[PDB]
């Protein structure tokens, strides 16, 4: 059994999100499915399940913002969630309750980590010629290798001590 | 009405061989079927650990067990091991919406530091090396998705003439 995500990274605010999840081992015809996201703070979030038959059920937490859907030819069932905030940056995990489990979940899939981007720049990005713009997208570049350069470089002293430990 | 599972403590510290017992308290009774335990590790999904209170998952090694009922539940590893380090959730599959409690982070006491470092056998070590990959690849995808955060809306006022 092995469930399969697929779907964007980014999404703009009040914009909809989608995602997929290919079921490989199971049919979605039998049991029930869900959908399940991860804020950030370590904090699960139950968004709902498509049943065997088609039924679902929602969280009321999330409003009427969420609808579940499948396509039960391609095995495949879908999220969908409408006018996304930034409080919906999360990791989206579909996976599987299993019955002979009262319901524990034994299969997930391999998540989805979704960032909402607010991107409120008109009143500064206007003040730019559109070869500036793509002098300031380049700039980024420099800026982001900084950082995974310190990050390679803390993970280098951090396993410091672990080979050296292995060497005596 | 939903069912808060609160897990405490929501981090500790512990040795090798140490024996160590996490727990699980719900707003309300819960029996003792519906009450699960899952262990996450950074960059991978969770894992099924423990099922309907007192039941392995497979391949879950035996230093781990789990009892309790009503609205009182608890997660023991025996001879804690470096693998074990990882986050745990307890989650009940009875009310719906299925709500898990808020992990509790179980992290090695004095793990970076060559000074305990050294008696650890060389498998121990050996995993745990390679135990810090997904960690690494975690921060560094955070930082790339940060980007094209960033990325963005350059990309839409280039375009907006
Ligand atoms: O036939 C029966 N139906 C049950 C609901 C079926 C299970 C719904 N459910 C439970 C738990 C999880 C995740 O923990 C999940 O994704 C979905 C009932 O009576 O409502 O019995």
């Amino acid at each position: 059994v092995k469930l399969q995500q697929s779907g964007p990274s980014l999404v703009k605010p009040s914009q909809t999100l989608s995602l997929t999840c290919s079921v490989t081992g199971d049919s979605i015809t039998s049991g029930y499915w869900n959908w399940i996201r991860k804020f950030p703070g370590n904090k699960f979030e139950y968004l709902g399940y498509i049943s065997y038959s088609g039924r679902t059920y929602y969280n009321p937490s999330l409003k009427s913002r969420i609808s579940i859907t499948r396509d039960t030819s391609k095995n495949q069932y879908y999220l969908q969630l409408n006018s996304v905030t930034t409080e919906d940056t999360a990791t989206y995990y579909c996976s599987r309750p299993y019955y002979r489990y009262d319901y524990a979940i034994d299969y997930w899939g391999q998540g989805t980590t979704v960032t909402v981007c607010s991107g409120s720049d008109y009143e500064f990005l206007k003040s730019w010629t559109v070869e500036d713009l793509q002098k300031r997208l380049l700039a980024l570049d420099p800026m982001m290798e900084q950082e995974i350069e310190e990050i390679r470089q803390k993970y280098q002293s951090k396993r410091q001590p672990i080979l050296d430990a292995i060497e005596a | 009405m939903d069912i808060e599972l609160t897990q405490s403590p929501a981090i500790m510290s512990a040795s090798l061989g140490e024996q160590v017992t996490m727990t699980c308290t719900a707003s309300s009774s819960v029996s003792s079927s519906y009450l699960h335990w899952y262990q996450q590790k950074p960059g991978s999904s969770p894992k099924l650990w423990i099922y309907s209170t007192s039941n392995l998952a497979s391949g879950v090694p035996a230093r781990f067990s789990s009892s309790g009922s009503g609205t009182s539940y608890s997660l023991t590893i025996s001879r804690m091991e470096a693998e074990d380090a990882a986050t745990y959730y307890c989650q009940q599959s009875w009310k719906a919406p299925y709500t898990f409690g808020g992990g509790t982070k179980l992290e090695i006491k004095r793990g970076s530091d060559y000074e305990f470092l050294k008696s650890w056998t060389v498998e121990d070590l050996q995993k745990r090396l390679l135990a810090l990959d997904p960690m690494m690849e975690q921060e560094i995808e955070e930082i790339r998705q940060k980007y094209q955060c960033k990325r963005q809306p350059i990309l839409d006022a280039i375009e907006a003439k």
